[PDB]
């Protein structure tokens, strides 16, 4: 039932990201060589995001220390809008931060928590450091939503 | 599908699919399926559960939680737990 095309397709595919996973996980060892075990999709996302945040904690900008990347609490990998009130599990609502940071913020949505309705200086400085990041403009955009149907929920 | 705070010594590591043990509206515990299952490799989708509902380990954790609360697969975000 298959095409020519489609069964071509599926065999590069499928080996283009059989390299792109094993490109991904060499170089996270390299970055942690006495990482004790196999690293996981989160552990290589970590990375991922923290190259594209420029090595800062989203919420904070503080600076990321990359040797700690992967201890026990200290950075996060988390939702910008809250599933509770999107349903949103997308890639594109995915953020590194502190541990400390995230739980501030909690369930609010950044344009909430950095009281985005005042354009405040908070609100500037974070649009600000996601503009800079780099993130997909599609990622810029659902980062710094501000309207929300809740009503699905 | 109810939505309960995640408690401060829950397990709690960011966003993912997972189990939830309910008590006083509160998840005390929280189970990641990555943890559960080290072979779920995915991305957290919501939707993932109802393949990943299944696995024997799933439910082995799940039963355990029973033993002491209300038990529920769903999503973390935000510190908060959404059932699915």
């Amino acid at each position: 039932g298959k095409s020519f095309k489609d069964r071509k397709m599926i065999e590069k595919m499928q080996e283009e990201n059989r390299k792109d996973r094993e490109k991904a996980a060499a170089k996270f060892r390299e970055y942690f060589p006495n990482f004790v075990g196999e690293p996981k999709s989160k552990d290589i996302l970590k990375l991922r995001l923290y190259e594209m945040q420029h090595g800062k904690c989203l919420y904070s900008g503080k600076e990321i220390n990359l040797g700690r990347l992967n201890e026990k609490g200290y950075v996060e990998i988390d939702h910008a809008l809250p599933f509770s009130r999107t349903w949103d599990d997308s890639f594109n609502n995915k953020v590194l931060v502190l541990g400390s940071e995230n739980q501030n913020k909690g369930n609010q949505t950044p344009y909430e928590y950095f009281n985005g309705k005042d354009n405040s200086r908070e609100w500037q400085e974070f649009k600000a450091r996601v503009e800079t990041s780099r993130f997909p403009r599609s990622k810029k955009q659902r980062i710094l939503l501000q309207k929300f149907d809740e009503d699905g929920f | 599908n109810k939505t309960y705070k995640i408690g401060k010594n829950a397990g709690y590591d960011g966003c993912g699919l997972c189990l939830a043990a309910i008590s006083e509206n509160e998840a005390i515990k929280v189970k990641y399926l990555r943890d559960i299952c080290p072979d779920y490799d995915g991305d957290d989708k919501a939707e993932d559960w109802l393949r990943w509902g299944t696995d024997s380990r799933v439910k082995a954790a799940a039963l355990e939680m029973e033993q002491y609360a209300y038990t529920s697969v769903g999503m973390a975000s935000c510190w908060e737990f959404v059932e699915l």
